[PDB]
């Protein structure tokens, strides 16, 4: 019987649950934050209060689990009891993973749905359907934490990464801005080939550059430029000032302006050449960025450009 | 003219999708429309602008939810020491006292929820976790009287926090279940508020919280995740507490969450390219106060001397004008419905917005009336820094517990 179902009926009026006692909720005698059930919920959780106080590990506990987990699927208490019946009764977990797949489908950014998926996974020692519901779930919220913290666990567990860069190319001509793709990229590229590979960064330097040409104010796009540079510093690679300064006349952006001012902080900070030329025009970009080009970020601006002031002079 | 939110230049700051559509530019630009709509809305009906923060309307949405709440909270039935915490802070913030009748039937409720091991769960009976853990200790402290003190149970709450403890630093968030920097966060919270650590307690804790900084500069739930400010939130604010600060790069994590502020909405967004969100102007705006504090300790010269580094105004304004509930209540943005953790965030990112201090200089910004001005907050443990002396001098005159 579907809690859903239009013939559902209460437990204290099925026959075969008229043997135990519904256990009532004691929430004391002068009550604070107070749920006032209905009749369908409160029902539900006074049986399972009750085989829950006397470990019942039968089959008709583990069908009031599923209705208990329905309406609250944040109750992480009914969860862990679901799963020490799944193993008691020796209960087939794929039909268990038919079950999960649709719960996850219904309530996708519940923490506990995702954790007994995982939990599935691990008993089962089988990640042979996880890359493609994880895909269907992305594919109508392509941003859902958990869906992207789930398939990297799988990916890191299994090995999985063979296709992973594939469809992470899919989803950005789908959105370049989705900002979940660009970190699972560089997940993919930092647990494989790395990136101290020198044909791998030119490559992937290329390639965000080229999306930065085609959308200048896609936030992401900037970061990850800036994200896989400054571990050795931007500094060190001496043609990316002058190759952002000719984007600037027609893909110019405080992204790119921002950007030029990390670049002349580590030229300062690593001894570079017209020192007194290049503070310069770092203060100059701090001032145009907190009065004009960026003004919610002016008192960041404004520290940017005391802290050079400080540091070198 | 005085509100940086309605002036005429502030119509540059609309979203550029460089003549390029996806998901997120369309939702990004929906979102904008609707706030232009409520910043323009006092010019359409030809009135002054006067930002009013509803006290009075979130005071009676408040005492009510304290004692009862409808069926629409069902889902919020395994987190009801949360709704204790939420409903607290928020009253406390609006400088609204808690009768001496109802501070004991909250410490009565919250002993319901503690288990005979340590800890609390979600409800009268439920396992305990360390989610609900955090928010009753929070409530108990925010009440702060010997009665609520002495609720907690300080050698099993120590057992309980050693039995999530794991050899690669990070704590899980329950038995058997699993780990995130939130899980390090809510034990660093408890354990330095009642006394309880030991010198092994957090080995590895912040070398763990560390590995989830990214690329991006932000912390992310687990090592590899994208940088997300209620993560972030928990990540800086559990290595305040160890002194464990300079583990992370303070500077890429500056730059990341400054960027997360909204040009145009004056909120802030939780990710990179996301929408703006009520309930992060705690968790994305808390950082800097963690961020100037981190910052002063190592003898930094360029800091400010009376603002964070964040637009505090354009924050209020966003609060006040596109996150109040006309019946009472804060919220997301407009057109998304109240709730008590919304009030909470919202209200408590406010207070962050309108109080600077750092060392011997204080300075307050007070958007709308006068009467705006909220009680501090503590940015670590989000709630006020006379309960967080009060509790943490009260559990100081008792000794860490031994073992059993
Ligand atoms: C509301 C709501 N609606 N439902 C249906 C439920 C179950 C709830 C609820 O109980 N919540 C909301 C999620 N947070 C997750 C969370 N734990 C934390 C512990 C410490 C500090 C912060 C924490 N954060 C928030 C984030 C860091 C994720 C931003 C716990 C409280
Ligand atoms: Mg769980
Ligand atoms: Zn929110």
């Amino acid at each position: 019987l579907s809690l859903d179902s239009p013939t559902y009926v209460l437990y204290r009026d099925r026959a075969e649950w008229a043997d135990i006692d519904p256990v009532p909720q004691n929430d004391g005698p002068s009550p604070v934050v107070q749920i006032i059930y209905s009749e369908k919920f409160r029902d539900v959780y006074d049986y399972f209060r009750a085989v829950l106080q006397r470990d019942e590990r039968s089959e008709r506990a583990f069908k009031l689990t599923r209705d208990a987990i329905e309406l609250n699927a944040a109750n992480y208490t009914v969860w862990h009891f679901r799963r020490v019946l799944l193993r008691s009764l020796q209960k087939d977990l794929q039909e268990e993973m038919n079950y999960i797949t649709a719960i996850i489908e219904e309530q996708p950014k519940n923490y506990q749905v995702w954790h007994h998926r995982r939990v599935l996974v691990e008993w089962l020692k089988d990640p042979s359907q996880e890359l493609e519901f994880i895909a269907d779930i992305l594919n109508q919220d392509a941003k859902n934490y958990h869906a992207w913290q789930h398939r990297q666990w799988v990916i890191q567990e299994f090995r999985l990464w063979d296709n992973e860069l594939q469809y992470v190319d899919q989803l950005l001509k789908e959105d370049v801005r989705n900002n979940s793709v660009w970190n699972q990229r560089h997940f993919v590229i930092s647990n494989t080939t790395g990136y101290s590979d020198r044909a791998v960064l030119e490559r992937e330097v290329q390639y965000t550059l080229e999306m930065i040409k085609l959308v200048p104010h896609n936030e992401s796009a900037w970061n990850y430029l800036k994200g896989i540079l400054q571990d050795r510093g931007l500094s060190r690679y001496p043609n990316l000032l002058n190759q952002l300064l000719d984007l600037q006349p027609s893909h110019s952006s405080p992204y790119l302006i921002a950007f030029l001012v990390d670049i002349y902080e580590d030229m300062l900070e690593n001894q570079c050449d017209n020192k007194e030329d290049i503070l310069n025009k770092a203060l100059e970009l701090c001032e145009i960025l907190a009065k004009e080009k960026d003004t919610i970020r002016k008192e960041y601006w404004r520290y940017i450009g005391r802290s050079l002031q400080s540091k070198h002079s | 003219e005085p509100l940086y939110s309605l002036r005429p230049e502030h119509a540059r700051e609309r979203l550029q999708d460089d003549s390029v559509e996806t998901v997120t530019s369309i939702e990004q630009a929906k979102v904008e429309e609707k706030i232009q709509e409520v910043f323009s809305s006092y010019k359409f009906n030809h009135l002054v602008p006067r930002l009013v923060l509803q006290r009075e309307k979130h005071f009676h949405y408040l005492k009510r939810g304290l004692r009862q709440l409808t069926d629409a909270y069902e889902c919020l039935d395994a987190s009801r020491p949360w709704l204790c915490y939420w409903i607290l802070h928020s009253l406390e913030l609006l400088d609204e006292p808690i009768p001496q009748i109802v501070a004991t039937d909250v410490c009565q409720f919250l002993e319901l929820c503690q288990s005979p091991d340590g800890g609390f769960g979600g409800g009268p009976g439920q396992y305990p976790h360390l989610a609900p853990t955090y928010a009753a200790v929070n409530a108990l402290c925010i009440i702060g009287t010997e009665e609520a003190y002495n609720v907690i149970n300080r050698e099993k709450l120590l057992q309980y926090l050693y039995s999530l403890k794991q050899p690669d630093g990070s704590f899980l968030m329950h038995v058997g279940g699993e780990v995130d920097v939130r899980s390090a966060y809510c034990a660093a919270s408890v354990a330095s508020l009642t006394n309880i650590i030991t010198p092994d307690l957090f080995e590895g804790t912040a070398e763990w919280i560390a590995r989830c900084q990214n690329w991006e500069g932000g912390i992310g739930g687990v090592p590899g995740m994208e940088a997300h400010g209620g993560y972030t939130f928990c990540g800086l604010a559990a290595l305040v507490i160890l002194k464990k600060e300079r583990s992370l790069n303070l500077k890429s994590l500056l730059q990341w969450v400054t960027s997360r502020q909204m040009r145009f909405e004056g909120g802030f967004q939780g990710r990179c390219n996301k929408l703006v969100d009520g309930c992060y102007s705690f968790w994305q705006a808390g950082l800097l106060p963690l961020l100037h504090r981190a910052l002063h300790a190592q003898g930094d010269p360029a800091l400010s001397m009376s603002h964070w580094m964040f637009h505090q105004q354009a924050l209020q304004e966003y609060i006040l004008m596109c996150c109040q509930c006309p019946a009472g209540g804060l919220l997301d943005k407009p057109g998304k419905s109240r709730d008590f953790y919304h009030t909470c965030y919202c209200l408590s990112g406010l207070s962050i917005a309108q109080h600077f201090g750092s060392g011997a200089m204080l300075h307050d910004v007070v958007m709308g009336v006068p009467e705006n001005v909220l009680q501090p907050t503590h940015p670590v443990y989000n709630i006020g820094p006379d309960k967080v002396i009060q509790a943490t001098t009260h559990f100081l005159q008792k000794p860490v517990p031994g073992f059993e």
